[PDB]
């Protein structure tokens, strides 16, 4: 049988054995949200269904394979997911937080939004918010304070979007995880130069960067920046 | 005199900056061919990302505004581009027209300067070939072409009434294009009235101003000096060449005792002694911020270097016709901004901070200052 | 001589390679605020190279 | 090239003009007899073809219009009696790779006039 | 035409097989991982194990 | 007197701030870091609970648009007896809308007030006696779906 | 002038 | 035509239509929305050109959904008639696709226009 083993970050597992894959526990067992392979293993023995996390589809999973030192996403924590195109990665984030935690999925485009809503019904701990992340004041009601802010928004002015949301809904000393696509921001200059600018812009917004990781080979011209929100 | 706000354009390196007529938005031209509108109507120190105009592959070397509706940009591929900045319109942020200047056969063509002429509804452009071209805005078509300069045209300007267009560039000449005559105005034709050679090197910047009591055409460039002319009487009027250095703020001091001459420039302090002169000592400072002022004690032992960021004190000891330097440590001075600094005696100093706080340090005893009516 | 210059260079280095990880120093906030950011040499050099190109024959 | 008739309005005299195709959207207009360069017209894109149209004004008066088309299909109309200033712009609907343009039903190179009244 | 149809069907099957298989496999990351420390001394004494 | 208008998935919460000019204090963060101090500084004035999801959706949409709802003005009207008071509103759009209503409230919306709201909503479940954190989450989830269906024109 | 030269950072290092 | 987004300008449309004409001569062009839909499924499409005045526009609006899924650049040109004539047919063409070929004689020009569409997205 496949030997699923624990991982550094709580709520994440690896189905070690023959075919070793990054894996998370399923909140709504018996179904896959985007057709991912599902593994069930008896543990004393009761079977617990698990979902595969594909790094090439989710940039957050590419961070795990890269070996991010600190992830503020963990069981029993509220997370604000900006740029939640669909349930591809939010569902796994919903898995990690578990029933106790909640995930605030923010999306703007309507067509993927309807896909997000259909997924949210299966997952009670996901609160879908169909609104522009550029104006957080609109959806302030539906969101409480958040331990971590994860952003996959591919916009040139993304650093402003993180600041407004972080200034509003992120707790002091909270989490900030940003996935950066340098091509959107500046294609003329190399990726390293673009990433340096993004770190600087975050510092101006009272976010201390902790670590940075390139996502190769999973994605080209991408990196994940992890920081802490120090209001003081 | 410090940066109130540092705002990132969220794009490639900036080449040009301009402001619209209502003075509420900044248009910023980038190396990656992007033009970014930055809203500044919030207030002083407030800058916000408004919109990004439609992208293209050529560096935007210069920008101009037609009221608050259109953005005109000269590009490094030899083309002039008009974007629509009109809000509440479907064409917002779209590239309405593209105009191409005559291109050098054996060289790249760069549209260095572009301006808008409200009276005639035209665009005046200068390129690297030395040509000045007048384009009809509504049709985006060429009206006139002048092969005036022998090299790049780097800057353009116009008078209040758009009766005169002044161009300058690498060839050190300033050309006057006039449409003052009524017959010229009716036909909408410009005339290459005259040119003048006033600069010893390239002319990078030119600007014009007119009021009921003022008439200035100010130019400067690689020569490092200003040249002042009259717009209306440019052809015949007198001109003034300002001094290269006018020491309103002194960069050099001399100590009567020890006969020392001290000069500071670009974080570097040199000390000379004259009996006929010898360079006793040179000090190299680390901080990028340049030295604003330096003060030497009457005895000459204590040297104080003041910068807006920090103030550092160095003790000077004469050894073997040379000066031995040791950095006296004073945390208050290191954390203090120094606009002006003066010695009371060999020990005590008066320091005026960038915030207008006058206090005395013995090597803070704050000094009361009368308020000033706003 | 040159070693003194290289030793000076080594001190003015805000990153270090610790194996597969490169640790980089973060400058003080006052430095960014007190003074505007440095110019990129490539962009400014291109303009100055152009204005002093051979075809002008400035001499 | 093509040859047309230009009326100098301020003297009411009429003379011929030779129209040429330039390298960059340029149309150069010369005096037919003296060979002097009178005016030039510019369009965006690559000039492909042009034609001349006459518009009568009054007894003994007419104006010459230069119609130039770009390979994309955009058409310029210049008023050669007013220093070659554009007076109209429009696009050939569904036009791409335009190769020629011509006018008919009135005076032209193929049906030139013999006196002013026949324009 | 039928030969073109036959080979394309084979090519389509192989593409789908490749997509399914690659999902099963896990690829080790090869990317730079920089860490930021505020003090110059913390850099010099930095150790990955610590 | 100083007031803070707070909006929640359950209803409108109106808070008396003890200090008239609490939003011009630079110590707000340490002043409000724990729930207990929030309780003394802010006391519940009135709570208009959303009776049904349909009312909640209408109330949710109006506040998104920056419009003063019928339930909001009633709750605001109840405090009108207090002469020359200050209302702290998170939004400039909502503050101006309340300003247009002609109440005797000096409405204030400042970046400093964000700290007040930040402390309030963090400890909201403890601030609001009777609703658990779980129940508040369930209110948002149902309301979130309802507003989402409206935005998508379902 | 290297004989009389003084560098602050070299002094700071040692 | 707000749904037609992004829409190429006059300067860029000439460059696109030039490539479409050259591709037609080399038989590297697929004409019609249905064929453009197929090439996306087979993953052999360099980029997709679409006509803005196509009425109703929705008949071609499925192609952007496929293109963004497959990471394929796409762009709109104002006229379907001009696209059809550029393609080299007697009918208005609302959509077209440039088939991939690394041994083509017009490889450089396709990638040149491809980048401008990528920047324009």
């Amino acid at each position: 049988k496949v030997v699923i083993e624990p991982h550094r970050h709580a709520g994440v597992y690896i189905a070690r054995g023959k075919e070793d894959l990054l894996v998370t526990k399923n909140m709504a067992p018996g179904e896959s949200v985007y057709g991912e392979k599902r593994i069930s293993v008896e543990e004393p023995p009761t079977k617990v269904e698990y979902r595969v996390w594909n790094p090439f589809r989710s940039k957050l999973a590419a961070g795990i394979m890269g070996g991010l030192d600190e992830l503020f996403i963990a069981p029993g924590k509220k997370v604000l997911y900006l740029g939640a195109a669909s349930g591809t990665s939010v569902s796994h984030v919903s898995d990690v937080v578990g029933p106790e935690g909640v995930v605030y999925a923010v999306e703007f485009s309507h067509r993927p939004g309807r896909e997000l809503i259909s997924m949210a019904k299966k997952r009670p701990n996901i609160i879908p918010i169909i609104e522009d992340a550029r104006h957080p004041q609109k959806y302030r009601m539906l969101i409480g304070m958040v331990d971590c802010v994860f952003a996959d928004v591919a916009q040139p002015d993304q650093a402003r979007i993180i600041a407004l949301n972080s200034h509003m809904f992120l707790k002091d000393q909270g989490g900030v995880v940003i996935s950066i696509k340098a091509n959107c921001i500046d294609s003329t200059v190399d990726a390293e130069t673009v990433f340096a600018r993004e770190v600087q812009k975050l510092r101006e917004e009272r976010i201390k960067p902790l670590e940075q990781l390139t996502l190769e080979p999973y994605e080209r011209d991408h990196c994940i920046v992890v920081g802490r929100y120090m209001r003081s | 005199g410090l940066p109130l706000r540092n705002y990132d354009c969220n794009s490639g390196v900036i080449w040009s900056i301009s402001i619209n007529d209502s003075q509420d938005k900044l248009s910023v031209g980038c190396d990656n061919g992007t033009v970014v509108l930055i809203d500044i109507s919030g207030g002083p120190g407030v800058l916000e990302h408004d919109t990004i105009l439609m992208r293209q592959e050529a560096r935007v070397l210069t920008l101009a505004w037609k009221k608050d509706d259109f953005v005109i940009g000269g590009c490094s591929d030899g083309r002039i581009r008009i974007w629509s900045a009109q809000k509440n319109d479907e064409n917002m942020g779209r590239l309405l027209h593209t105009m191409k200047v005559d291109k050098a056969k054996k060289e790249s063509t760069l549209v260095w300067s572009v301006i808008y002429l409200p009276r005639t509804d035209q665009i005046a452009s200068g390129d690297s070939t030395g040509s000045i071209k007048f384009w009809d805005f509504q049709f985006a078509t060429l009206n006139q072409s002048f092969k005036a300069h022998d090299a790049d045209v780097l800057c353009l300007t116009t008078d209040t009434d758009n009766n005169y267009v002044f161009s300058a560039g690498v060839d050190r000449k300033i050309f006057q294009f006039s449409q003052n005559t009524n017959k010229s105005q009716k036909n909408n034709r410009w005339v290459n009235s005259s040119n003048r050679l006033l600069h010893g090197n390239d002319i990078r910047a030119i600007c014009a101003y007119q009021s009921k009591g003022a008439d200035f055409l100010v130019s400067g460039g690689v020569e490092k000096t200003l040249v002042i002319n009259s717009l209306t009487s440019f052809s015949n009027g007198n001109y003034r060449k300002m001094p290269t250095v006018e020491p309103y703020s002194k960069n050099v001091l001399v100590n009567k005792e020890q006969r020392l001459v001290v000069s500071w420039s670009e974080s570097t302090v040199k000390i000379w002694t004259m009996g006929n002169y010898k360079l006793v000592c040179k000090l190299t400072l680390k901080d990028d911020q340049n030295i604003s002022t330096c003060s030497l004690s009457p005895d000459g032992q204590v040297l104080v270097v003041g910068r807006p960021s920090t103030t550092k004190v160095f003790h000077l000891q004469p050894v073997g016709n040379k000066l031995k330097v040791t950095k006296l440590d004073n945390d208050l001075l290191l954390r203090t901004s120094t606009k002006l600094v003066k010695f009371i005696d060999n020990s005590k100093i008066v320091i005026c901070s960038c915030e207008d706080d006058v206090f005395i340090v013995d090597l803070p005893q704050e000094v009361e200052l009368l308020e000033v009516t706003s | 001589k040159t070693k003194k210059r290289k030793t000076l260079k080594n001190l003015r280095k805000d990153s270090v390679k610790r194996g597969k990880f490169r640790v980089q120093l973060l400058s003080t906030t006052q430095d960014s605020k007190t003074l505007p950011p440095k110019k990129e040499s490539s962009i400014i050099r291109s303009k100055d190279r152009w204005l002093n190109r051979k075809a002008l024959n400035k001499g | 090239f093509k040859v047309a008739h230009l009326q100098n309005s301020q003297t009411n005299s009429v003379h011929g003009i030779v129209l040429l195709q330039g390298n960059n959207g340029w149309i150069n207009i010369l005096h037919s007899t003296s060979g002097l360069w009178l005016m030039g017209c510019k369009i965006e894109g690559v000039i492909t073809d042009f034609c001349i149209d006459y518009q009568p004004i009054s007894r003994g008066k007419f104006r010459t219009i230069l119609i130039a088309v770009n390979a994309y299909g955009e058409v310029w109309e210049f008023d050669l009696n007013k220093n070659g200033h554009v007076i109209r712009r429009w696009k050939d609907q569904g036009g791409v790779g335009i190769t020629k343009i011509q006018v008919g039903g009135g005076t032209t190179t193929t049906c030139p006039a013999l006196q002013i009244s026949k324009i | 035409t039928q030969d073109s149809n036959y080979v394309r069907t084979l090519r389509q099957i192989e593409l789908k097989k490749l997509e399914k298989g690659a999902k099963q496999l896990m690829f080790k990351s090869s990317g730079n991982h920089t860490i930021f420390v505020d003090s110059r001394e913390k850099m010099n004494e930095f150790t990955p194990e610590k | 007197m100083a007031y803070v208008l707070t909006e929640t998935s359950a209803g409108y919460a109106l808070l008396k701030a003890s200090d008239k000019k609490i939003y011009k204090s630079s110590s707000l963060i340490q002043d409000l870091d724990s729930s207990d101090k929030v309780l003394k500084e802010f006391k519940i004035a009135a709570f208009s609970k959303f009776n049904s999801a349909a009312n909640a959706l209408e109330e949710a949409n109006s506040i998104i648009e920056g419009k003063v709802s019928s339930q909001l003005e009633k709750l605001l009207e109840e405090i009108k007896k207090d002469k020359k008071s200050t209302l702290i509103v998170s939004e400039t759009k909502l503050a101006n809308a309340i300003n247009k209503l002609g109440l005797n409230f000096n409405v204030v919306s400042d970046a400093v007030t964000l700290d007040i709201y930040r402390a309030i909503k963090e400890y909201l479940p403890e601030l609001l006696p009777g609703m658990s954190d779980n129940d508040l989450s369930k209110m948002s989830l149902g309301l979130a779906h309802s507003i989402g269906r409206h935005k998508l024109k379902f | 002038e290297d004989d009389v030269e003084y560098n602050e950072e070299l002094d700071d290092a040692g | 035509n707000p749904k037609a987004f992004p829409l190429a300008d006059a300067a860029l449309t000439q460059q696109i239509l030039d490539v479409v004409q050259q591709a037609a001569n080399l038989r590297q062009l697929k004409k019609g929305a249905n064929e453009a839909t197929k090439t996306l499924n087979r993953g052999i499409s360099e980029f997709i050109i679409m006509a803005a005045d196509c009425e109703p526009i929705e008949i071609l609006l499925h192609l952007p959904l496929l293109c963004e899924d497959k990471n394929v650049p796409y762009v709109f040109v104002p006229s379907r008639v001009a696209l059809g004539r550029a393609c080299g047919v007697s009918r208005p063409v609302i959509a077209a696709s440039i088939t991939t070929n690394d041994a083509s004689a017009i490889k450089t020009q396709i990638y040149a226009v491809k980048d401008k569409i990528e920047t324009l997205l």
